[PDB]
């Protein structure tokens, strides 16, 4: 029974390091590896500065060969906003670096 | 003395053995004392403010927590709740978004169940905050917040209580009358193009409820921030009653309260939502609940009211603007949902359903636990001369991933009806039809737009939406009482048929005007359409004085524009050789034996000679703001009538102040004047009051008057719908296409 990123709107990241669409997620909490939609340690949407455009990609890249630490870290925090009410980089708000 | 918990019969649930056990409740307030005698199971206290203390200096976090989980004296709903106290407010109730963002993550880390936010803010364009609430609610946190304490004005809702996924709580009194302070109205995210959802969700007692004191005892407080924790206590208590905890999510919890509320008699649904909370009945609904989708409101009836106001205020007819009801979907089956196919409109031919055509827009994916279904209703041609009732229902289907217990892996499914009932009447004559301009309104939150009456220091923003159902509600009701059918224009001037409407009413406009719009409007007026323009103050010098420091963002804010965008109106009004001045005026005056009050309006700089201009004496408010000196100005042109020389042409009425029809802080109402001016525009009848008056004077010629100018480096383009963000000398975008609907 894999732990997973519960909140994903379209995607889910499993504690094994895969990113999968909701439709392909198993009822055991793991991503279905047998389906091509499941990708391993997918750092897509991530820039060299360690920031990513999607939460699940951030979590997956954080587990590149720690789950709670990656889950908490990738979230937007006070360090991701400027003047309290604007993102510093709206396109890459999630950062694992 | 009173006990709110007993008034809602919470002790009946206590006798059943339910007391809030193992429910993790987070109170986001001014903190709590270290060893307060009234509380058990206070598992943590943390501080997210810059102040170095976890104690409750103000006592608001103590009152809120006690209403939820107090066990002594004035008792609470959930004595055994696992309280979590996160101090995010100062002793004077100041807070910042970064504090909330950091605290919200910690609440996710600690897997809290019920979160209470007693103090909200008008801003909803703060995307970092709004996204975190969605991320929070996506992690199964039931959020409860107050709608605000700025009533009885409409359009005064607060965020995040105005979100679809949050339970927004209002305030009634112990006689079940709506508390005067409680915020009311529809949401305003969707304006001008759309329509707002129904808020508040439910109301509860918020007048003189007694709760814990800082060191002990009990004390009284009033507000919707008092009404919110009453629901958080009920929500915490109800969550403990559920045998199968998995059924509890933000959608299902909200559905229970919605369906168990009691409807206050004589009050509309934008004041009470679904009604007053009923704790016992809500418990019964959860006891027999099945994961299902539901709609708020559950049915459409534009005929029977006062519950369904404004929709009952006037019937529909052929050629009228579409009637839109933004209906909320709550999906208790999953965080992510979907609408299987197009919703189905099913008219009842036995009851004239075919006289209606219904259109639908909806969310791509319902997330988190909620979404919307906007229904647009219009009358077909066959009913243009018909009077009666048209009926039918709408069917939607929601699907969500497979539940854990289902080994089959099939999608969950729920089907919901939505009855529709409408009153149709023959299309009224043009003279009786008034079009209301909403497209050219700009408002906070998006950007800084100053107040209209500069004496109202306490409210420095224009944020109520400027709608005939929010802060022009009293104007709207009087016009209906006079027989005028008022309709709203949510798209540029290039998107309405002038031949349908006798008068176009522009009140306190801030937006720039497309060149195509000006040309189109000129032709419509030449063909018998009338313009009534109520304006407000504008001055580049006064604006630089109205500048104030915004503490919540830590940055100085300059007015994007004045009360009204006088330069933009002048570019529109040039085609008839008319314009406005950049003067400031206030003071009392009399017209036709009626007392009047000029709030901060401007004056008519230029007017055609053939027109009727009545002029008055006023105090120079511009000098006071700039230099605190006093002066009186005689013969100020504030009202101007005109008739287009072309045969069958329209009329233009100019009035320099918008505040006599606004409810925000009304001192005197100028509805008698609006009625007389609509009589002139709708029938050409010049009243004796505005023609025999001794206040008449030769219309100003505009010789030597300095034209108002746009402020240097103003950032209005960042938020304008017309202007490109060129960072300097902004220019209009291409004219956007008119909106279209896909009728079923
Ligand atoms: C009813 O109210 C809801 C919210 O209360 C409104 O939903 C919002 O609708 C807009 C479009 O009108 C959505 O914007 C979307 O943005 C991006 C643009 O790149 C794209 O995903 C879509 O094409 C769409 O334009 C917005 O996300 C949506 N908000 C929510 C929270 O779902 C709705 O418009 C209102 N309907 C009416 C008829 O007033
Ligand atoms: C003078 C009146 N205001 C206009 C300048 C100040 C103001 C107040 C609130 C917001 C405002 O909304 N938030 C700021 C956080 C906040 C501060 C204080 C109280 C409640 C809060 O939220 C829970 C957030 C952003 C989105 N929703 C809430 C913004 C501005
Ligand atoms: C730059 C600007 O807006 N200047 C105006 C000025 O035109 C007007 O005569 C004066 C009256 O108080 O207010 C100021
Ligand atoms: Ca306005």
């Amino acid at each position: 029974q894999c732990r997973n990123s519960i909140q994903g709107k379209h995607l889910i990241t499993d504690e094994l390091g895969y990113v999968c669409e909701r439709k392909d997620l198993l009822v055991n909490g793991c991503c279905n590896v047998n389906v091509p939609s499941t990708k391993q340690y997918c750092c897509d949407g991530c820039w060299p500065n360690g920031c990513c455009s999607a939460y699940e990609y951030c979590v997956s890249c954080c587990l590149q060969p720690h789950f709670e630490l990656c889950l908490a870290k990738c979230r937007t925090s006070s360090q991701s906003v400027q003047h309290e009410n604007t993102y510093r980089d709206p396109i890459a708000k999630y950062c694992y670096g | 003395p009173r006990q709110v918990a007993q008034t809602l019969q919470a002790d009946v649930l206590w006798q059943m053995g339910y007391t809030g056990a193992n429910v993790r409740v987070a109170v986001f307030d001014t903190g709590l004392s270290e060893k307060h005698p009234h509380f058990k199971n206070v598992k943590e206290r943390t501080n997210w403010t810059n102040e170095r203390t976890l104690d409750d200096g103000l006592g608001h976090g103590t009152f809120v927590a006690g209403v939820i989980a107090s066990m002594r004296e004035c008792q609470g709903f959930a004595p055994d709740a696992e309280l979590h106290i996160f101090r995010v407010f100062t002793n004077n109730q100041v807070s910042y978004t970064s504090w909330f963002l950091d605290a919200f993550n910690y609440a996710i880390l600690k897997k809290i169940d019920v979160l209470n936010l007693s103090i909200g803010g008008p801003d909803f364009m703060d995307h970092p905050f709004v996204d975190k609430v969605w991320e929070l609610t996506a992690n199964n946190v039931i959020m409860v917040s107050a709608i605000g304490n700025d009533g009885p004005l409409y359009g005064t809702l607060n965020n995040p209580a105005d979100q679809m996924d949050v339970i927004g709580v209002g305030g009634i009194d112990f006689e079940d009358n709506i508390a005067r302070f409680s915020s009311r109205g529809m949401t305003t995210w969707e304006l001008p193009g759309g329509y707002g959802r129904m808020k508040p969700d439910i109301v509860t007692y918020g007048a003189g409820v007694r709760g814990s004191g800082v060191k002990g005892g009990c004390r009284a407080l009033s507000g919707t921030s008092v009404a919110s924790p009453v629901v958080a206590g009920a929500v915490t208590l109800l969550v403990s009653t559920v045998q199968k905890r998995e059924l509890v999510n933000p959608a299902s919890m909200k559905q229970a309260l919605i369906a168990s509320a009691r409807r206050l008699p004589g009050v509309n649904m934008f004041e009470q939502g679904h009604g007053k909370l009923d704790l016992l009945r809500a418990y019964q609904i959860l006891n027999s609940y099945k994961p299902q989708a539901s709609l708020s409101p559950s049915y459409i009836d534009l005929t029977e009211c006062p519950y369904m106001w404004p929709y009952c205020s006037q019937p529909i007819y052929y050629g009228g603007m579409p009637t839109v009801v933004n209906v909320t979907i709550l999906n208790g089956m999953g965080v992510t949902g979907r609408i299987v196919d197009k919703p189905d409109w099913q008219p009842y031919l036995p009851q004239n359903g075919d006289n209606i055509e219904v259109a639908f827009s909806y969310s791509s994916v319902l997330w988190p636990w909620s979404g919307y279904l906007a229904i647009s209703i219009s009358v077909t041609k066959k009913a243009a001369s018909w009077e009666g009732i048209a009926q039918g229902h709408v069917m939607i289907t929601v699907a969500s991933p497979a539940e854990t217990e289902s080994k089959n892996g099939a999608e969950q499914t729920s089907t919901v009806k939505l009855p529709i009932k409408v009153k149709i009447i023959p299309t009224p004559p043009r003279s009786k039809r008034v079009l209301w301009d909403q497209y050219h309104n700009l408002r906070y939150p998006p950007g800084y737009f100053p107040r209209d009456n500069l004496r109202m220091k306490n409210d420095p923003l224009d944020w109520n939406g400027d709608h005939i159902h929010t802060n022009f509600r009293d104007m709207y009701q009087h016009l209906r009482s006079m027989g005028y059918f008022v309709e709203v224009l949510g798209a540029p001037f290039t998107c309405f048929d002038a031949s349908q409407y006798g008068t176009l009413l522009m009140v306190d406009s801030e937006e720039e005007y497309f060149p195509e719009e000006i040309a189109k409007l000129r032709r419509d007026v030449d063909n018998g359409l009338s313009l009534v323009i109520f304006s407000d103050w504008y001055n580049t010098s006064v604006m630089r004085k109205v500048k104030f420091y915004d503490e919540n963002t830590r940055q100085w804010w300059m007015p994007d524009t004045g009360g009204a965008n006088i330069p933009a109106l002048n570019e529109l009004l040039s085609v008839w050789n008319m314009g406005f001045s950049d003067g400031l005026y206030e003071g009392e005056f009399t017209l036709a034996n009626h007392d009047m009050y000029y709030a901060s309006g401007c004056s008519i700089a230029k007017f055609p000679e053939d027109g009727v201009v009545i002029t008055q004496t006023f105090k120079d408010q511009g000098l006071e703001v700039l230099k605190q000196e006093t002066a009186v100005v005689e013969n100020v042109p504030i009202l101007g009538l005109y008739q287009i020389p072309a045969e069958g042409g329209g009329r233009i009425v100019l009035y320099g102040d918008s505040n006599c029809l606004d409810d925000s802080h009304r001192q005197k109402d100028c509805f008698w004047l609006l009625d007389a001016l609509l009589q002139y525009t709708s029938y050409g009848v010049t009243p004796p009051s505005l023609s025999h008056s001794g206040n008449r004077q030769r219309p100003p010629s505009g010789a030597g008057s300095v034209t108002p100018e746009r402020m240097e480096g103003n950032h209005l383009h960042r938020y304008s719908k017309v202007l490109e963000a060129h960072l300097g000398d902004p220019k209009p975008r291409p004219l956007p296409a008119c909106p279209r609907l896909s009728w079923a």
